[PDB]
C-alpha cells in the first residue's frame, strides 16, 4: 500500500508500483471513512501484498484524484494503474460490511 | 505468480511481432484476404493468453484460501475449526461455480479445489470431539496413519497424504461409529448421573423412619433401565461400553 493525499499523490503511488497494481481509493462510502479505510487497508494489504502479491491500494485523502484519473484514462471511485498510467476505472460506494463490495470488486482487468 | 508475469512479457513480445505483421500487410495492401486471416489467427492466440491470465488469477486466490487453511491448522481449536470449516466450504463452493469456459486442463485445477472441500468436512468432525482416542486408534489401524485424532498442529498437512476420495468412506464410517458412541456414552453419563445423585429421605411415622416419595426416583430407574434395555438392544457403539 502507498497511501495518497491527492490527483498527484494518486498517480505517484501508481507510478511507484510499476510491476504490480496500485488501486487508488478516492474517498469511501461515507460512515467514518478514514478509520474503516486504514482497517480495510490492513486486511486487503494482507489479501493483496501477502496473500495475492498483485495490487497495492492508495486511499486518496479527500481530493478529486478519482475524477482526474478517470479524465486521464478516457476509458467512492477505484482507479487501477499499470506503471502509473490509468488502465481501470470503477465508481461505487460501500457501507461498513464492504466484504460483499470487495468480493464483487475481485476482479476486473 | 512469477511465471504469470513472465508469461505477461512473452505475450507483449508477441503483440509487438503481431503489430509488425499488421503493418507489413497494410503496406502491401491490394485487398488480400490472406493478410486479414493471419491477423484473425493472431487475435485468437491473444484471447487464449487473456484466458490463461484469468486462470492464473484464480490459482492465486485459491493459494490464498489454501494459505488461510494451514494457519488455521497451527491455530487448531475445536470451536474455531468447526466455524472455519463451514465458511471455507461456502467460499470454496463459491469459487468453483464462478469458474467456467476458458481453455482445457481447468478440470485438473477444479479437482484440487474439490479435494480441499473434503478435508474441510473432516476438520469439522475433529471440531465436534464426538470421537475418543480409542475410536481414533481403531480407524487409525484401518487407515494406517501414524498421526492420531489430536497429535499436533501440522496434522492438517499429514491428513492430506491419506486421499480424501480414497479415505473419506473409512473416516466417515469411523466418524459415524464415533457419534453413535458419543450418544451411547452420553446416555450412560445421564444414567450414571441419576444413580450417583439420588436421596430416599427418612420421614418419621410413629417412632419409625420411612421411605416416603420413593416412587418419584423409582420412576427414573424404570426410564434409565428402559434406556439400558435399549442400550443392550443392538448399538454398534453400544458394544464397547455394553
Amino acid at each position: 500500500t502507498t497511501t495518497v493525499t491527492s490527483e498527484d499523490h494518486f498517480m505517484t503511488f501508481y507510478n511507484e508500483n510499476n510491476k504490480k497494481l496500485i488501486v487508488v481509493d478516492v474517498y469511501p462510502g461515507w460512515s467514518g471513512p478514514c478509520t474503516a479505510m486504514y482497517p480495510t487497508y490492513n486486511q486487503l494489504m494482507i489479501s493483496i501484498d501477502d496473500f495475492e502479491k498483485r495490487i497495492d491500494i492508495l486511499l486518496l485523502d479527500q481530493d478529486k484524484l478519482v475524477t482526474y484519473k478517470n479524465d486521464k484514462f478516457h476509458a467512492p471511485k477505484f482507479l487501477f494503474i499499470s506503471e502509473g498510467k490509468i488502465i481501470d476505472e470503477v465508481l461505487g460506494t460501500n457501507i461498513p460490511v464492504f466484504i460483499e463490495k470487495v468480493n464483487k470488486y475481485i476482479p476486473l482487468s | 505468480i512469477n511465471n504469470a508475469y513472465d508469461t505477461i512479457m512473452v505475450y507483449y513480445h508477441k503483440l509487438t511481432a503481431i503489430e509488425g505483421r499488421a503493418l507489413e500487410y497494410n503496406n502491401l495492401e491490394k485487398l488480400f484476404e490472406l493478410q486479414k486471416s493471419n491477423y484473425k489467427q493472431l487475435k485468437d492466440c491473444m484471447n487464449d493468453l487473456k484466458n490463461l491470465k484469468t486462470m492464473w488469477d484464480a490459482i492465486a486466490l485459491i493459494h490464498f484460501q489454501y494459505n488461510d487453511w494451514k494457519t488455521k491448522p497451527w491455530r487448531q481449536i475445536k470451536a474455531d475449526i468447526l466455524l472455519d470449516t463451514n465458511k471455507t466450504l461456502g467460499t470454496q463452493i463459491k469459487n468453483l461455480p464462478k469458474e467456467i469456459r476458458n481453455f482445457k486442463g481447468y478440470n485438473v485445477i477444479v479437482e484440487k479445489v474439490k479435494n480441499m472441500g473434503t478435508v474441510l468436512p473432516l476438520v469439522s468432525a475433529l471440531h465436534s470431539e464426538f470421537m475418543e482416542d480409542r475410536h481414533w486408534s481403531q480407524l487409525k489401524q484401518i487407515t494406517g496413519t501414524v498421526f492420531d485424532h489430536n497429535s499436533l498442529s501440522f496434522y492438517f498437512e499429514d491428513i492430506l497424504a491419506l486421499n480424501l476420495y480414497k479415505y473419506e468412506n473409512t473416516v466417515n464410517e469411523i466418524v459415524d461409529v464415533a457419534q453413535k458412541e458419543a450418544k451411547i456414552e452420553k446416555k450412560l453419563k445421564n444414567i450414571e448421573q441419576w444413580w450417583s445423585k439420588q436421596v430416599f429421605e427418612f420421614t418419621e411415622y410413629k417412632e419409625t423412619k420411612t421411605f416416603a416419595s420413593l416412587d418419584n426416583m423409582m420412576e427414573v430407574l424404570d426410564q434409565h433401565s428402559l434406556d439400558l434395555m435399549g442400550m443392550k438392544s443392538q448399538g454398534k457403539y453400544v458394544e464397547f461400553f455394553y
